RNA sequence: AGCUUUACUGCAGGCUGUCGCUGAGGACUCUCACUCCGGGAGGAGGACACCGAUAGCCGGGC
RNA sequence: GACUCGUACGGUCACUGAAUCCUGCCCAGUGCAGGUAUCUGAACACCUCGUACAAGAGGACGAAGGACCUGUCAACGGCGG
RNA sequence: GAAACAUCUCAGUAUCGGGAGGAACAGAAAACGCAACGUGAUGUCGUUAGUAACCGCGAGUGAACGCGAUACAGCCCAAAC
């Protein structure tokens, strides 16, 4: 047969790449020798093409201009702070240690100083729960309990743009426009609609998968399709 | 009496014990951060170098080369192949790493010529060899009765034609009798069967 | 069929009739050092191994008689042609 | 649209041109590589053994 | 010839044990290689992982 | 190296195919996944035999996997005499 | 090709990568082993011989020592001091 679509993906051709050259900023937390002296003022609220959520343009005392992962509430004029001593209000960023338990946080770091990794999608937010001299348990938006180094920096508040998922796309055109600004090939042709040569589900005089859909984790690329290492399927039971 | 050299040599008979061990555990840290080919002012194994033709004089150069450990880095077949030729994993190359090292070095010094080379250890994923090269054009060598031979036109790119010592051993030319029927005078003259 | 564990018959060694004892030939064990054992290791490589890639064939409906005839006098055994027999049991 | 005659009409693009090195009209002005002598790709001149019968 | 599969035989790939890198005091501590985060100070991890070698299993992805 | 100037309101892999009323029963087989007293399960090292060595024979230990058990059908499919 | 075909064969061929010279390569024994009280660097030619050896012991594959010739040529380091 021929390589399946998932295999064409990896090659990184234009079709599968994201329009990076059209992206505004690689949102990442600022650095500070220490102290926390850093602070700036929101100048504008822009649209971020890579996340379909707003990003805030901020100006710091050291005249540094950078875009930030805008939580909800932040407006132009507002002043934000970054450091071990920053205030405990929405928009400010400080290590999990200096953050009071029970406070919604976003754009959490996985490794202190990595600039943020977790919870940075529209409306989501993490939840700092347990403190310690070593571990800072945080509940990520997926429900998992992530144990983290208390030195990992994070932003207070929930990410802006919440509720985006509530309104349906309604029409293909709308999807089309969104998909065009992402690293994704769209629309999607069903495997079962292809020829055997093209996909393990292809072929037949009627459309149905050849074998069962749940595939072993050990399956090789070219054959891993359908329900990957499913612990279960269906809704029942 | 023993020579000073004899001690360097005796220490390298067991690069895993004694001071040499502690020494390697150290150097390699720096080596793993160096390039593919690093010219070095002095041979790490003086006895070996001199023994192999080295000589503290103008026109004599030395460089340490690192090559990855393991079998061939081969691509699987993209057309019809009988089961015999469908291999990838177990296939190994017919030139030993030391010979690969000599070549990468010689290519780094286009004007020089490989005189010899020797192993200086290996970590878990690579091997290091120090190659002794010679400037066939420097008069300091054109006048050396022990090395001027390398200046002859027919010694040009000698490493790429397997005229090196490691080259000739890898070509199965060590034995002069039994077992060397398909090797001498040359692999190619013997229909490539060695 | 039934068969006497012992009985008189010609002993090719003594050149005279003696009382022999019948026993079923127990398979000897392999050394794994015969020439064929070496060639298997030698010749087996990447991909199909030719003959060494085959697997044992089936069986015949009935096997022949695989017996050793031991001479009670000189204690030496001898072999004979066998004969198809679904089952063979010795009497005593 | 026919892949034949009707698709011939759009062919007004220039690719292969006289080669500064070998003089053959094989210099792909978009690739900046000569399909004939390999100029632009190789310092050595393009030549393969299959350009003639194996025993010649 | 293309295609399929619980056809024959193999080949990638995945999982797994073992050896090398690899070090100090059947479960455990450690730091020094090695890995990663950090501009750096330095933080996390740590003889594991990665990588090289081998063995068993799965293996029409080829 | 793509995904990714991305981080679960994400994006990957599949099935179905707007709305509306709905979507029953079956986990035996096959698939996937979880577990597992016990059984099975390669090589290195280890023990025994063997060989002044070696080939080789046997043992002990036993990973994933399998047996066995469980979950799962908007998983492949099934819904008769 | 093996009257299929997988080892084998085609064949280390076709083709690809790198490089020298007017020739290249080889070369002064940790050789040979007509076992000797023998030969004496290396290529090459004739022979040894379709012999020994390999091989679903199938089809096929296939040397060497020696011998007769051609031409002959033997040296330099490392170390000891
Ligand atoms: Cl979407
Ligand atoms: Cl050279
Ligand atoms: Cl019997
Ligand atoms: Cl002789
Ligand atoms: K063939
Ligand atoms: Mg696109
Ligand atoms: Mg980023
Ligand atoms: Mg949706
Ligand atoms: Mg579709
Ligand atoms: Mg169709
Ligand atoms: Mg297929
Ligand atoms: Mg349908
Ligand atoms: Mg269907
Ligand atoms: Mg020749
Ligand atoms: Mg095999
Ligand atoms: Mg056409
Ligand atoms: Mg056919
Ligand atoms: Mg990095
Ligand atoms: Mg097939
Ligand atoms: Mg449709
Ligand atoms: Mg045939
Ligand atoms: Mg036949
Ligand atoms: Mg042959
Ligand atoms: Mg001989
Ligand atoms: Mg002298
Ligand atoms: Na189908
Ligand atoms: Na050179
Ligand atoms: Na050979
Ligand atoms: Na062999
Ligand atoms: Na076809
Ligand atoms: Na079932
Ligand atoms: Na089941
Ligand atoms: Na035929
Ligand atoms: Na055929
Ligand atoms: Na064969």
């Amino acid at each position: 047969g021929r390589r399946i679509q998932g295999q064409r993906r990896g090659r990184g051709t234009s079709t599968f790449r994201a329009p990076s050259h059209r992206y505004k900023a690689d949102l990442e937390h600022r650095k500070v020798e220490d102290g926390d002296v850093i602070a700036g003022t929101v100048v504008d609220i822009e649209h971020d093409p890579a996340r379909s959520a707003p990003v805030a343009a901020v100006e710091f005392e050291d005249g540094d201009r950078r875009l930030i992962l805008a939580p909800e509430g932040v407006g132009v004029g507002d002043e934000l702070q970054v450091g071990v001593s920053a205030e405990i209000a929405p928009g400010n960023t400080l290590p999990l240690a200096e953050i009071p338990e029970g406070v919604p946080v976003c754009n959490v770091e996985s490794s202190p100083g990595d600039g943020g990794k977790f919870a940075r999608a529209s409306g989501v937010n993490a939840q700092l729960l347990t403190h310690d001299r070593n571990v800072a348990v945080v509940k990520l938006p997926s429900g998992e309990m992530k144990r983290l180094d208390p030195q990992c920096r994070a932003t207070i508040g929930v990410v802006a743009g919440g509720g985006r998922t509530d309104k349906p796309f309604v029409k293909a055109g709308n999807k089309h426009h969104k998909m065009k600004a992402r690293g994704t090939k769209w629309p999607n042709v069903r495997g079962v609609a292809m020829n055997a040569v093209d996909h393990p589900f292809g072929g037949g005089g009627r459309q149905h998968p050849g074998k069962p859909k749940s595939i072993s984790r050990n399956a090789p690329p070219g054959r891993k399709v359908g329900d990957i290492a499913s612990k279960r399927t269906g809704r029942g039971g | 009496a023993r020579s000073a050299y004899s001690y360097i040599r005796d220490a390298w008979e067991n690069p895993g014990d004694g001071q040499l061990a502690e020494l390697q555990w150290q150097r390699q840290q720096e080596w793993r951060n160096e390039g593919a080919v690093e010219r070095i002012e002095r041979p790490t194994r003086l006895d070996k170098a001199r023994s192999q033709g080295y000589k503290a004089k103008q026109g004599v150069i030395v460089a340490r080369v690192s090559v990855r450990k393991g079998s061939a880095r081969k691509r699987r077949h993209k057309a019809g192949r009988r089961s015999k030729r469908q291999g990838v994993t177990r296939i190994t190359r017919r030139k030993d790493i030391q010979r690969v090292a000599e070549e990468r070095a010689s290519r780094t010094f286009p004007n020089l010529r490989v005189l010899n080379s020797y192993s200086v250890g290996q970590d878990g994923r690579q091997k290091w060899h120090e190659v002794i090269l010679i400037d066939p054009n420097h008069p300091a060598i054109q006048n050396d009765d022990d090395l001027s031979w390398i200046c002859a036109d027919d010694q040009a790119d000698r490493v790429f034609r397997g005229l090196t010592g490691a080259g000739r051993r890898n070509r199965g030319l060590s034995g002069k009798g039994k077992g060397s029927e398909k090797t001498r005078p040359s692999l190619r003259s013997n229909g490539g069967k060695g | 069929m039934q068969m006497p564990r012992r009985f008189n018959t010609y002993c090719p060694h003594c050149n005279e009739h003696q009382e022999h004892e019948v026993e079923k030939v127990r398979s000897g064990r392999q050394t794994g050092m015969k020439w064929i054992d070496r060639q298997r290791e030698r010749n087996s490589g990447i991909g199909n191994d030719g003959k060494f890639s085959k697997v044992p064939g089936g069986d015949k409906p009935t096997k022949k008689t695989d017996l050793k005839y031991r001479c009670g006098e000189c204690g030496k055994a001898h072999l004979r042609e066998g004969w198809r027999a679904g089952r063979l049991e010795f009497q005593e | 649209t026919g892949a034949g005659t009707p698709s011939q009409g759009k062919k007004n693009t220039t690719t292969h041109t006289k080669c500064r090195r070998c003089g053959e009209k094989s210099y792909h002005t978009k690739k900046k590589v000569c399909s004939s002598c390999g100029f632009g790709k190789s310092a050595k001149r393009r030549d393969y053994e299959w350009q003639s019968k194996a025993g010649e």
